[PDB]
DNA sequence: ATCGAGAATCCCGGTGCCGAGGCCGCTCAATTGGTCGTAGACAGCTCTAGCACCGCTTAAACGCACGTACGCGCTGTCCCCCGCGTTTTAACCGCCAAGGGGATTACTCCCTAGTCTCCAGGCACGTGTCAGATATATACATCCGAT
DNA sequence: ATCGGATGTATATATCTGACACGTGCCTGGAGACTAGGGAGTAATCCCCTTGGCGGTTAAAACGCGGGGGACAGCGCGTACGTGCGTTTAAGCGGTGCTAGAGCTGTCTACGACCAATTGAGCGGCCTCGGCACCGGGATTCTCGAT
């Protein structure tokens, strides 16, 4: 008798897990290739220490995570429970991100 | 060989479930459809500023290798200070 | 040979022995506290710099550090910092 | 010479390096002259702050069933006091994660 | 006769005027007494230069006015054209003012 | 003598003045309890700025607060204000 | 044997006064030769175009004296000068005429 | 006994104004705003020179550190023309 | 309305292993002890600029009516995104190779603090206009009914 | 959907008046010509730590497929606040007085750099085992589909 819990049990339970855990999410080699690719524009043929790639990973996840905190408060303040891109644009504008 | 190394998503790397995992660390229940492309854009802008500023610190010492102190200092200057590396 | 490097780690370990004497600490947390002590240290050092620059002085004394701690430390955190500070100035000076 | 070769921290009754902090005040170009008892005062302030954060990570360290402070306990140790959070509100700490916050509309609308 | 106007013509024309002009527009003696009465708590028997009261007036107008910028974008993002105190609370939390 | 009935300094921030600052901000319509919270927010901001200015003024051991005092105090809170020196 | 004149600087901005201000703020222990020339050149550039945009945006108010309103919108109109000064209030500045488009009264 | 003084940039700001739009004056509040503006940028760039010299184990602020610190503060286009005028003034200085 | 699969989550138990903690040499930065110009507490004046006070006009603030439009709750309707099996597929991991570049130590040397005097650049200080606010009278631009 | 009061707003013209651009004087900080120790460019090397490749497994990513609930447009109904007019009313002004304290300048003095010998103290190398993972098994709890 297959029966999925619902739209929200995987969500809220998985929010309890991925808030509860500590480790770094987005994978090492695609992120590393990303930083090298953006790095090629300002200067050719760079080199990275590995821990610096972990550092850009950590600040990048913390900045995105804080952005989803705030855009979540944005869309909840519209009596919605779903992030939509104009909410992202709002928090980037409200915070001051929007140049 | 490379066995299908075609990174493909030139920058998509941050797969759709990876942005899901960061959003669910942020406490986000339901994610719309165009969120992912804009998320790649915002992450791209943030990394462009951070390593644009970091590569200049690596250029001033006339060194060809970016270190961890480089990016922690350049993060500090943008008001986003990050301990645990120096 | 290998260049010697400084830290704070044995001091943070000593205050850990003072507060909860039978309790460990991990290594990356020790580097967190190290960078914390450096961060606060350049905060009140810089506040002492321009706070001493405003009054046409050229000397950092303990009154300046008392003012600058009363600028960065939020409230209840300022007061016990000033009580421990005066206790350490006077407790130093009595010798 | 000799003259009871004593250090300092014990001249003030502390456990912080007055000489090392003192050298660091003279060698960052903060003032051309640096007074007599300034790093005594400043080492006192940093000892109080260190004792506060390590204290709350100790209380949270028992209260999440370990015997060793990890940086996660520094995350929710710092972010639970109001004033320590206000001193460190612009500071990310690595391997910290997020203190568990759930908005009220996300919790289920059960009976 | 009626003549009157819509609720919003005086508003929008008023936005053209008060965005257009620049002068200081909270009255100087109630503001001055306000700064002195807030100032009595930390220390007593004070004295102020006048231009410092002008300067706190500038910080008051800059911080409040910018807070209505972000509060207004908050309420417009709710498909509302009228701000409400929860929007003030939202922009204050987004700027990190708690 | 001249009517001096002026109690509650905070209330002295008039409802038309908060209206006028909202008009400069580009706010069309103002709800009911906006004014209470507006006096509260202005009260908090002036409490922090005045506290730091007094701290800047007791350190010079002077009874009179100047304008350079509070331009310094606004600079340190990341709200720098030109037009009064420094 | 001191048969010389006084002319030296011959450029733009006080190299000696800025040089004093680099030496007497405790930044390094010592300050090189070419540096206040460099910093003076940068500040003359920034000063130059900010006064230029206040120049055209002063002529648009048909005046001859630049008031701080002209520095307000003269900064806030260009992107880069705004991003250099995005945390800085200008006294007697006011705002640019920003109006959100939903407030514009539409009709037939 | 007269009194003291205290320098400014107002004559110099007046001179650059005479370079750009020469028959067009300036008011005093805007003059003091420009004055504290150039003190603000002066302390940002000198401060960044301090934080940048304080990393490379060096205790000397030459012009190259001001080049890097300008290439960190000023965004983009005016960084390019700013640094280009800086090379114009170093090279125009020393070639004399 | 209230009760069972059952699946995720929490409670002990041996294992291991390795990273946390500790111990032994050991360079060097703290330390101690004198000097010394000097920055700065300290006294006293001064005068000036902040505070106090009183009367008059009045712009502005206050307060009553009123109406409509803005907020907001219900209703339906669609679809986009959540959830879960199935494939694949590229990330992770171990190890092996090569050298380019970071860190080190030394070498040499130009260069920027430091001194003393010399003078004009800017800066305090009268000064008198031409730019702008302020009426002041005057013809457009758009609002708002009422048609 | 047009037309007209009307009405707030843009357009010359004087007019005082005063804030700014400017001329006089001065004095001290810019500068100019030396010296000197040291910070740093510059060479060369040590080696190590970044890069690269290659094979083996596979957790994760991709993707197809339900399906339902969440966004959102309509819509009716209340209320609260914008608009405008009579009342007040204290803010601005504008002068007048008084002296507390910013600021100046001088007095005298306790205190931080300069060296310079002396040493244990924190730091790196190098062990060593106990706490956290970590399977591994097992009872609890909560959810979701039933009554």
């Amino acid at each position: 008798k297959p029966h999925r819990y619902r739209p929200g049990t995987v969500a809220l339970r998985e929010i309890r897990r991925y808030q509860k855990s500590t480790e770094l999410l987005i994978r090492k080699l695609p992120f590393q290739r990303l930083v090298r690719e953006i790095a090629q524009d300002f200067k050719t043929d760079l080199r990275f220490q590995s821990s610096a790639v972990m550092a850009l990973q950590e600040a990048s996840e913390a900045y995105l995570v804080a952005l989803f905190e705030d855009t979540n408060l944005c869309a909840i303040h519209a009596k919605r429970v779903t992030i939509m891109p104009k909410d992202i644009q709002l928090a980037r504008r409200i915070r001051g991100e929007r140049a | 060989k490379r066995h299908r190394k075609v990174l493909r998503d030139n920058i998509q790397g941050i797969t759709k479930p990876a942005i899901r995992r960061l959003a669910r660390r942020g406490g986000v229940k339901r994610i719309s459809g165009l969120i992912y492309e804009e998320t790649r854009g915002v992450l791209k802008v943030f990394l462009e500023n951070v390593i644009r500023d970091a590569v200049t610190y690596t250029e001033h010492a006339k060194r060809k290798t970016v270190t961890a102190m480089d990016v922690v200092y350049a993060l500090k200057r943008q008001g986003r200070t990050l301990y645990g590396f120096g | 040979r290998k260049t010697r490097k400084e830290s704070y780690a044995i001091y943070v370990y000593k205050v850990l022995k003072q507060v909860h004497p039978d309790t460990g600490i991990s290594s990356k947390a020790m580097s967190i506290m190290n960078s914390f002590v450096n961060d606060v240290f350049e905060r009140i050092a810089g506040e002492a710099s321009r706070l001493a620059h405003y009054n046409k002085r050229s000397t950092i004394t303990s009154r300046e550090i008392q003012t600058a701690v009363r600028l960065l430390l939020p409230g209840e955190l300022a007061k016990h910092a000033v009580s421990e500070g005066t206790k350490a100035v006077t407790k130093y000076t009595s010798a | 010479t000799r003259a009871k070769a004593k250090t300092r921290s014990s001249r003030a009754g502390l456990q912080f390096p007055v000489g090392r902090v003192h050298r660091l005040l003279r060698k960052g170009n903060y003032a051309e002259r640096v007074g007599a008892g300034a790093p005594v005062y400043l080492a006192a302030v940093l000892e109080y702050l260190t004792a506060e954060i390590l204290e709350l990570a100790g209380n949270a360290a028992r209260d999440n069933k370990k015997t060793r402070i990890i940086p996660r306990h520094l995350q929710l140790a710092v972010r639970n006091d109001e004033e320590l959070n206000k001193l460190l509100g612009r500071v990310t700490i690595a391997q910290g994660g997020v203190l568990p916050n759930i908005q009220s509309v996300l919790l289920p609308k059960k009976t």
